[PDB]
This record gives C-alpha cells, sequence and structure tokens, in this order.
C-alpha cells in the first residue's frame, strides 16, 4: 500500500536517470574521447582527417573547427565541445584546435581532485584563479611588433607562422604575399576595420595551385552577350545600369485598348523607336562599355554591336556593387539619369578562356586606387580548393587581430611553458586548500608542448624537462619545441609568432567552459 | 450490477491511504530540486524529445520542463510559478517550504487526526509568522542617496551568489543596478533589450546606454554609404520605400502611348517626392519597419546618408524612447520636432556579426546588454540570471526593507513559534510545535550541500539565538555562523512573505483532499 506504483512523470519507465559522482565522471570519459581524437593534428607535422558527409562527398580537412562541425555527435557533452571550437572560430579564426586540447586536458586533471575528496565548486574557483594569474603574466612578455605599408615584413612572418600548419605549406611565402596584400588594400585604418565583404575569395579547379594570384580588380562568370563582339577594351568607361534594355512596363496592373488601324500603327512605332532611344543616350554621354543586371532583347542586343560597343549581360547583385567601388562608378536605375560624371573607369577588361571546357570568365583590372580585391584559387583537385580556400581564411583572420591589436608573443610552446612556472610560482603562496587546484592547472598547461613533441617523433618528458630548466636559468621566455629539426630552440631566431589576443581568447574561453561542465550533478534522458 | 452507475474505466480511491499517498508523492518533486540552493549549488540537465537540451538552475524553470502528471504534484509546480510572477526570486525556498510542511504532519495524519483541525493549525502560526516578519524588519525612510544606491547593490549581488556568474557579481551588480534608475516611474520591462552574441570572454559584456541591434537584409549598394556619424539626425518611418503599385484594388485602362508613357513616368514621380521630402528635412539616418528598395538604397548612397529597412518592431520602439522622435507613417509633415538626435552613431563588428550602435543620448530611457558566452546555453543561462536581478531591484525600489539571509531569518521565526506554542494547550501544541520544526530546512540544505557537519551547525544556530544575536545565519567559507546583517548578505522582506503564503495554501490545499477520480480518456 505504502509504494504501489504511482504515476508522477510521463513515460516514467522509459527515461533514465545519473546522479552524483557518476554523473560528472561520464563527462569526463566524453570530453576526454573529443580530445584524444584532436590531439593528432596539432602542430606543423600534424595529419589530417577525411569527413565523410551524410550523402557520401567526401572532404579532407586540418581547421579545427570544421572537424567538429562535420561530425555527427550524440552525448549532449560533445555538442558542448562542438559549440566551443566554433566560438573561439568567429572570434579569432586561429586556434580552434589548440583550445579543445586544453579543455579536455583541464578536465582530466580534476578527476584525481574530484576522487580526493574536493568539492568541484573548489576546484571550478582555483581554475578562475590560475587563469587571471597567467593572463596577467602573458602580456608582461609581449612584443608589439608594427603595423605599415612601408615594411610589411613582420606580418608577412606572422602570416608564414599560421600557414605552416596546412597542405598549402608547399608554397607558404607565396600565399603570405597574398594574404597580407588582399587585407592591407581593404583596412581601413582610422576605425581600424577591415570588412571581409570587400575581399571575394574564387575559385576554379584546373591548373596549378601555383597559379593563384591576386587581382587588385573583379572577376565575373558571365562573357559579352554577342559572340560577335571584341573580347578586350583598353580605355574602358564603364556604365553600370540596372534596368533592363526593354520598353518600360509600369508595376500597378492596367490595359491599354488599341480600337482602330491608326492606333496600332502609333503603337508599332512606339515599340521600335523605343530601341533607338536607349542606345542613343547611353553612347551620347562617352560610355565604352554597358553593364546591365537583367537580361536584353534581340533586337537591343545587335544594336549594341551595331554601335561598337560591348556589353555583359545577367550579372549578380553582390558583383555590381562590387564594380562601383572597384572602378569608381556610379550605380543608374534609368537611362534617362544617365551622366557623364557616373561613370567610371577601368584600365583593362578582357574574357580569359581556360582549356578544352566551354567555360569562359570576364576581368575587370588595371584600375586606380581600388577598395575591392579578389583572390584566385587554382589547383588540381576540388579538395585542394575546399582546404586552399579554409586555410587562406586563416590568414586573412590572424592578420586582421594585427589591425586590432599590434603586440605578439612566440609560440612553438614557449608561452605556454612560461605562462606554467607563473602559475605554479603563484601558487607556493596560497595555502587555503586551493593549491592543489593550482597546480592542476599549470599541469594541465603543458599538455600543448607534449602535443608537438609527439607529432615530432621525440620523447615528451625529457624534451620538456630540459626546455623548462634553461627558462629558469637562463632569463629567456622564448624557447619552444624545434618541431621542424633545425637545431636551435630559440623561437625569435626561428621566426614563430602568434598574436596576443590569440593566446588569451584560448585561455579564458576553456577555463569558463570547465566552469560549466564541472557544476552539473544530474541528467534527464529519453531512452531509445 | 447489470448497469454500472459510473463508466467502466473510472477509478476512485479515498481514506487515510490516499491522502498519505499524496504526501509521499510532492517528496519526489522537492527531490528534484533539492540539491539547487546554496552557494554551492548545482545544475541540473534536462533533454526532451526532440534532443535539445537545457542546461538551468532556476528552480521555477526545472519545474516547467518535467512533465508531472500526478494531481497533487502540480500544486508545487503552480506555486514555483507564482513566486515567479510576483517576486522572481524564491522559486526554490517556497517549494522546499511547502514539502516539509507536509512531511512533518503525516504521523498525524496516520493517527486519524480530523484534517480540519490540521488546516486551523496552519493558518494560525502564518499570520504569526508573517507579522513578525514585517515588525523585525530593517528600513531606513530618510532619503539618502548614495545609500540607495548601495543597499540596490547589496540586494542584487545576494541575488547572484548562487548562479554561474557568482564569480563576477560585482561587476554584474554595477551594471543591473544602473539599468534600472534610469527605467522611468513605471519600468516595462520591455524597456530593456538583452542581446546574444557568440564568442569571447564573460567579463567581455558591456552595457549601451541607447539602444543597438543586429544588421538587416540589405540590397545592392549598401556599400558605398558612410558608417559613422558625429549629429545625425534620425528619421524613424512605419512607410515602405520601394517602386511598387499603388493599391491593391487599382486598374488603370488608357487608350493613347502619350498617356502610356505618361503613366510609366508617374510612379517614378511618386517615389522620388517621398526620397525627397526626406532629405529636406536634414535627416541622416532613415528607419522603417517595412521593406526599403534598393533604388531607395542607391539614392541615400549618392548623398552620403544612411539607410535601414525590416527593423523589429520592439527594437524602434527603444530607439524612440531613447532619441526622442516619434514614428511617421507619412513624409507630409516631418517637423523638426519628430526627428531623433544622438550624439554618435556607428557601425561594428561583434563576434562575426555586424551591430548599428546608438550611443550618447543624455535623455535616455533605456539600456542595452550584450551579452558574451562561448555557447547558447552559456548565454541563456546568463540571461536567466540577470532577470532575477532585475526584478530584484524592481521591488526594491517601491519598497526598500531588507532582511539578513543566510537561514538567518528561519531560525528567529522557529523560535518565535516555539515560545508562543508552550502558552496554548491540546493538540494545538504539537502542531504549531511540528510548523516552527519545518523552518529550519533551508539552514539544514545549505550545509549538506556544502558538506559540513549540519547537525552540529544547528545547535550551534539554536543555542546563539535563543541567548539574546537575531541576524546569524552560516558561514559558507568559514564552516561556521557569523552575522549575516554585518556580513552584507541582505534581500526584500517581500521575498520571504510571498514565500509563506504560498506554502501554506498549498500545504492547506493538499490535506484537505478526500477523494480523487478519474474518469477514462
Ligand atoms: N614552426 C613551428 N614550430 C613549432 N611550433 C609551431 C610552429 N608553427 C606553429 N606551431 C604551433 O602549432 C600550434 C597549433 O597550430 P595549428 O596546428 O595551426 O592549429 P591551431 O592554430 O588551431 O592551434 C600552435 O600553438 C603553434 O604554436
Ligand atoms: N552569502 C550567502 N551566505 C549564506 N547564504 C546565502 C548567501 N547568498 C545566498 N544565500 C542563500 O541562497 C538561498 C536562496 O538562493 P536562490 O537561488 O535565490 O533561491 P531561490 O531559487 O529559492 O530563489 C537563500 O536561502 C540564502 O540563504
Ligand atoms: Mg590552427
Ligand atoms: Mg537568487
Amino acid at each position: 500500500e505504502y509504494g504501489r506504483p504511482f504515476l508522477i512523470i510521463k513515460d516514467q519507465d522509459r527515461k533514465s536517470r545519473l546522479m552524483g559522482l557518476e554523473a560528472l565522471k561520464s563527462h569526463i570519459m566524453a570530453a576526454k574521447a573529443v580530445a584524444n581524437t584532436m590531439r593528432t593534428s596539432l602542430g606543423p607535422n600534424g595529419l589530417d582527417k577525411m569527413m565523410v558527409d551524410k550523402d557520401g562527398d567526401v572532404t579532407v580537412t586540418n581547421d579545427g573547427a570544421t572537424i567538429l562541425s562535420m561530425m555527427d555527435v550524440d552525448h549532449q557533452i560533445a555538442k558542448l565541445m562542438v559549440e566551443l571550437s566554433k566560438s573561439q572560430d568567429d572570434e579569432i579564426g586561429d586556434g580552434t584546435t589548440g583550445v579543445v586540447v586544453l579543455a579536455g586536458a583541464l578536465l582530466e586533471e580534476a578527476e584525481q581532485l574530484l576522487d580526493r575528496g574536493i568539492h568541484p565548486i573548489r576546484i571550478a574557483d582555483g581554475y578562475e584563479q590560475a587563469a587571471r594569474v597567467a593572463i596577467e603574466h602573458l602580456d608582461k612578455i609581449s612584443d608589439s611588433v608594427l603595423v605599415d605599408i612601408k615594411d610589411t615584413e613582420p606580418l608577412i612572418q606572422t602570416a608564414k607562422t599560421t600557414l605552416g600548419s596546412k597542405v598549402v605549406n608547399s608554397c607558404h611565402r607565396q600565399m603570405a604575399e597574398i594574404a597580407v596584400n588582399a587585407v592591407l588594400t581593404v583596412a581601413d585604418m582610422e576605425r581600424r576595420d577591415v570588412d571581409f565583404e570587400l575581399i571575394k575569395v574564387e575559385g576554379k579547379v584546373g591548373g596549378r595551385l601555383e597559379d593563384t594570384k591576386l587581382i587588385k580588380g573583379v572577376i565575373v562568370d558571365k562573357d559579352f552577350s554577342h559572340p560577335q563582339m571584341p573580347k578586350k577594351v583598353e580605355d574602358a568607361k564603364i556604365a553600370i545600369l540596372t534596368c533592363p534594355f526593354e520598353p518600360p512596363k509600369p508595376k500597378t496592373k492596367h490595359k491599354l485598348d488599341v480600337t482602330s488601324v491608326e492606333d496600332y500603327k502609333a503603337l508599332q512605332k512606339y515599340e521600335k523607336e523605343k530601341f533607338e532611344e536607349m542606345i542613343q543616350q547611353i553612347k551620347e554621354t562617352g560610355a565604352n562599355l554597358a553593364i546591365c543586371q537583367w537580361g536584353f532583347d534581340d533586337e537591343a542586343n545587335h544594336l549594341l554591336l551595331q554601335n561598337n560597343l560591348p556589353a555583359v549581360r545577367w550579372v549578380g547583385g553582390p558583383e555590381i556593387e562590387l564594380i562601383a567601388i572597384a572602378t569608381g562608378g556610379r550605380i543608374v536605375p534609368r537611362f534617362s539619369e544617365l551622366t557623364a560624371e557616373k561613370l567610371g573607369f577601368a584600365g583593362l577588361v578582357q574574357e580569359i578562356s581556360f582549356g578544352t571546357t566551354k567555360d569562359k570568365m570576364l576581368v575587370i583590372e588595371q584600375c586606380k586606387n581600388s577598395r575591392a580585391v579578389t583572390i584566385f584559387i587554382r589547383g588540381g583537385n576540388k579538395m585542394i580548393i575546399e582546404e586552399a580556400k579554409r586555410s587562406l581564411h586563416d590568414a586573412l583572420c590572424v592578420i586582421r587581430n594585427l589591425i586590432r591589436d599590434n603586440r605578439v608573443v612566440y609560440g612553438g610552446g614557449a608561452a605556454e611553458i612560461s605562462c606554467a612556472l607563473a602559475v605554479s610560482q603563484e601558487a607556493d603562496k596560497c595555502p587555503t586548500l586551493e593549491q592543489y587546484a593550482m597546480r592542476a592547472f599549470a599541469d594541465a598547461l603543458e599538455v600543448i608542448p607534449m602535443a608537438l613533441s609527439e607529432n615530432s617523433g621525440m620523447n615528451p618528458i625529457q624534451t620538456m624537462t630540459e626546455v623548462r630548466a634553461r627558462q629558469v636559468k637562463e632569463m629567456n621566455p622564448a624557447l619552444g619545441i624545434d618541431c621542424l629539426h633545425k637545431g636551435t630552440n630559440d623561437m625569435k631566431q626561428q621566426h614563430v609568432i602568434e598574436t596576443l589576443i590569440g593566446k588569451k581568447q584560448q585561455i579564458s574561453l576553456a577555463t569558463q567552459m570547465v566552469r560549466m561542465i564541472l557544476k552539473i550533478d544530474d541528467i534527464r534522458k529519453p531512452g531509445e | 450490477t447489470p448497469v454500472i452507475l459510473l463508466k467502466e474505466g473510472t477509478d476512485s480511491s479515498q481514506g487515510i491511504p490516499q491522502l498519505v499517498s499524496n504526501i509521499s508523492a510532492c517528496q519526489v518533486i522537492a527531490e528534484a530540486v533539492r540539491t539547487t540552493l546554496g552557494p554551492r549549488g548545482m545544475d541540473k540537465l534536462i533533454v526532451d524529445g526532440r534532443g535539445k537540451a537545457t542546461i538551468s538552475n532556476d528552480g521555477a524553470t526545472i519545474l516547467k520542463l518535467l512533465d508531472v502528471v500526478h494531481p497533487a504534484a502540480k500544486t508545487l509546480v503552480d506555486i514555483a510559478k507564482s513566486q515567479d510572477a510576483e517576486v522572481g526570486d524564491g522559486t526554490t525556498s517556497v517549494t522546499l517550504l511547502a514539502a516539509e510542511f507536509l512531511k512533518q504532519v503525516k504521523p498525524y495524519v496516520e493517527e486519524g487526526l480530523h484534517p480540519q483541525i490540521i488546516i486551523r493549525a496552519f493558518r494560525t502560526a502564518t499570520q504569526l509568522a508573517v507579522n513578525k516578519i514585517k515588525e523585525i524588519a530593517v528600513t531606513v525612510k530618510k532619503a539618502d542617496k548614495v545609500e540607495q544606491r548601495k543597499l540596490l547593490e547589496k540586494c542584487a549581488m545576494t541575488a547572484l551568489s548562487s548562479k554561474l556568474i557568482s564569480q563576477q557579481k560585482a561587476f554584474f551588480a554595477k551594471m543591473v543596478v544602473d539599468a534600472v534608475m534610469m527605467l522611468d516611474d513605471l519600468l516595462q520591462l520591455k524597456m530593456i533589450g538583452i542581446k546574444k552574441v557568440q564568442g569571447g570572454a564573460l567579463e567581455d559584456s558591456q552595457l549601451v546606454a541607447g539602444v543597438a541591434f543586429k544588421k538587416t537584409f540589405s540590397y545592392a549598394g549598401f556599400e558605398m554609404q558612410p558608417k559613422k556619424y558625429h549629429n545625425p539626425k534620425i528619421a524613424l518611418l512605419n512607410v515602405e520605400l520601394e517602386l511598387k503599385a499603388e493599391k491593391d484594388n487599382a486598374e488603370i485602362r488608357v487608350h493613347t502611348v502619350e498617356d502610356y508613357q505618361a503613366i510609366v513616368d508617374a510612379e517614378w514621380n511618386i517615389l522620388y517626392d517621398k526620397l525627397e521630402k526626406i532629405h529636406h528635412s536634414g535627416a541622416k539616418v532613415v528607419l522603417s519597419k517595412l521593406p526599403i528598395g534598393d533604388v531607395a538604397t542607391q539614392y541615400f548612397a549618392d548623398r552620403d546618408m544612411f539607410c535601414a529597412g525590416r527593423v523589429p518592431e520592439e527594437d524602434l520602439k527603444r530607439t524612440m524612447m531613447a532619441c526622442g522622435g516619434s514614428i511617421q507613417t507619412s513624409v507630409n509633415a516631418l517637423s523638426a520636432d519628430v526627428l531623433g538626435r544622438c550624439q554618435v552613431f556607428e557601425e561594428t563588428q561583434i563576434g562575426g556579426e555586424r551591430y548599428n550602435f546608438f550611443t550618447g543620448c543624455p535623455k535616455a530611457k533605456t539600456c542595452t546588454f550584450i551579452l558574451r558566452g562561448g555557447a547558447e546555453q552559456f548565454m541563456e543561462e546568463t540571461e536567466r540570471s540577470l532577470h532575477d536581478a532585475i526584478m530584484i531591484v524592481r521591488r526594491a525600489i517601491k519598497n526598500d526593507s531588507v532582511v539578513a539571509g543566510g537561514g538567518a531569518i528561519e531560525m528567529e521565526l522557529s523560535k518565535y513559534l516555539r515560545d508562543y506554542s508552550r502558552t496554548i494547550p491540546g493538540k494545538q501544541q504539537l502542531l504549531i510545535g511540528a510548523y516552527a520544526k519545518a523552518l529550519e530546512i533551508i539552514p539544514r540544505q545549505l550545509c549538506d550541500n556544502a558538506g559540513f557537519d549540519a547537525t552540529n551547525i544547528l545547535n550551534k544556530l539554536r543555542a546563539r539565538h535563543a541567548q539574546g544575536g537575531t541576524w546569524y545565519g552560516v558561514d559558507i567559507n568559514n564552516e561556521d555562523i557569523a552575522d549575516n546583517f554585518e556580513a552584507f548578505v541582505w534581500e526584500p522582506a517581500m521575498v520571504r512573505i510571498n514565500a509563506l503564503t504560498a506554502a501554506s495554501e498549498a500545504a492547506c490545499l493538499i490535506v484537505s483532499v478526500d477523494e480523487t477520480i478519474k474518469n477514462p480518456r
């Protein structure tokens, strides 16, 4: 009578539940698996993964965010690591795989503390304290470098460091040049802001990867309307239009009544005359080429050719606003409003033809100072093109941060080792049971040098121990792991550079994520 | 027998077995939210049918997400929304107090005591308990301006101690207080906008004394127009500025091509008239709920002026209240008064998105929060803790009377009832005594979660209160007792008073049930 089956919750039998420590331990095991899957893909000697889509598409990639995005997961904690990776990618764009390894190794160190009888709020509080001590020391060893178009060598070195981890490294000296120049021709220095909508990345298969080049103009996937037009002009004055080359039509519902033969003939004359006035109106302004957003009629197409005037048909929306910025012209919605002050200028407009295919493209080049620019990517496989696009996007984002903040630190594990010693130094003065949390933080901060050494083929424990002792005897906080086997351990001489905000985001974001995982003690799932 | 009174499938139970089973049923509900109380409380993770997960510490939110069907347990769910809709803080306190009231009178029901005697007992102490709170509540009716800005901060921090953002409570409390003191004298909750943008640390959150919202869909030509102004004039509109057909009920019939060309030029002359009327008013920023065509944007580009369309309704009302204009559905009477003036306008990038900022208005009546997390559930949980701070300040403005928390108030009430039961004879002595015992669940649930010796601390607290130390509660960090009024642990008097009445009414209703009949389907 006391405990006969009484229903409290809908579908009471089908729901499971985990309480207590067995809840926390299950989260730790799920978190560790994600970190061990992506431990391999860290550092210049890292390896890649080959994703497979729902339908069968193949994608080979090394970017941290994409792997966790294309992956399909079920465990709720796993989705929390996916959202952690994306947040870092949006804010910075570099350091997506480093953060999840730091976050994973930060949870692993907490398993022993939980077993020894520490309330996880004490652990969560301790991690927060350590991060604050680590961050304030991080910008004590920073070095402001430069932001100026005159030199551009420090900016190339930073771009080289980020590209050194991808398949683009085969020619990363060339690709670094393209990336830095693209930012500095769109960058607004006073507002300290760059807009990526003014940089168009387009790739076409075929050719060679080294054929990638920077075009300080616009490339469109179109051609001249009439097959017999000339394929190039050299003093193009650009007339950008928005209305189609057809007789007018009001939008409101309307009807025109033809009641006699003279009415019919007056309508027939009005048709053919209307075709003439638009083309006459274009030519008197001195324009050399016509660009339109909508189609042309058969009569209007030939008349353009008969007046020696090349034109383009059915261009896109975003393309038009780029050409207006690139060529410096203006957009007109009617023929009547066209003047000679609204035409743009262009040094060269050409149609470039590729090999066996019928694909043809139009390129606008050699204008004056341009706030718009495009990147052209070539390569022998669609999988290179996708990889080249993502890797180049990594380079552009890093340069953007140098615009925002112009001080850097030296990567290769030098920053992590130096930070860990500072945290460990502070841990010897805090006696209120929080010392154990701090030593666990510092030990989890060395997981990045371990991941670098293991991939390079050395022994982790020996290699880190020698480096840390040297940083104590000498006063050099710029010694890292010699992953490329060059002989020296000073990352300043080897020219390895990473931005400051990249590091501050990695540490601050991971610590705040653990403070949410460690705070969960219950779970309810419907069974399957 | 061959013709049965009620339809087949009707369930009917009654008597003491039915009533006791209801008491045990409410214990399960109070169990789901038990360990979510305290400076060292946890959260719970709930996943619905579709797979979406919700992480929350708010007590009222957890009970909603459970699919409770037990009729007696549903009473405890409703009182959670009652405390949620009136004071907004204390949704778990009113739940633990409800279950403890029932559990402490359960043996008397087994002995056969008449429930109407039990009901009279609860209603007697509640009027005594409520009248005790109002007597010993501390207030300063003299209007000092800096004390008010300190009292509200102490109340706000104490409401954030048990939340995910406890490590930054001192930073957020200053932001919340500043939000409310400039929100008119009716304090509409819609006058505060909370935005959520991914990426960034928690300390990167900011408060803008103005209006900021998301970039909307823009047509070709949006990118050749300036994105910064110093003294612009804002023209708010509710008119669709694009080339279109006048009326859906219109129709044009015409005979000659001469009128045909005149009609075609008539639509353009209409559109250019409105846009010329706006440009002559001297406004630089134009906002409209309705779409803005590409022709308008290209036209607005040629004169270095900014356009925006499809702005949400709520964001427009806040902009009007912050800038000081008015919405216009026509462009014929743009006087100098219907325009909005701001001290600077700009468009910036925030975590991958583009945001419009209107800052510098000295006569603003609206704020806006920009919250920076790392995941969707990280900022949603952040805003739920902010809402508890907003409502607490709103109540504290109307009545600035506070009492010391941390279990100090539950022991002063229990001691008072214990010293009053001994005066009256009969079964009214045992019932009030059992009532006074249920009030020390809050100090026990604080020590149980943290991990102390809950038995020893209660003995120390009970001796200090009866010695004559009114405001002595628990010390979480020091694992001891201490005065929480000099330790700055405050809460408005409304939170506790609304906690008792709702808890007492739920216990009385459930005990007063005789039998339950469930009919098929
Ligand atoms: N030449 C190098 N020598 C040693 N370490 C390097 C070198 N280049 C890059 N690294 C390190 O590789 C680490 C991982 O970078 P990467 O593999 O591109 O992914 P992510 O930048 O997302 O962490 C960085 O911490 C950086 O310090
Ligand atoms: N500094 C503190 N010291 C002791 N107790 C505290 C402190 N801050 C908050 N509390 C306790 O938190 C409890 C309620 O927390 P809260 O989450 O607001 O409950 P509810 O969910 O019912 O609103 C109060 O009973 C109070 O005793
Ligand atoms: Mg990387
Ligand atoms: Mg609270």
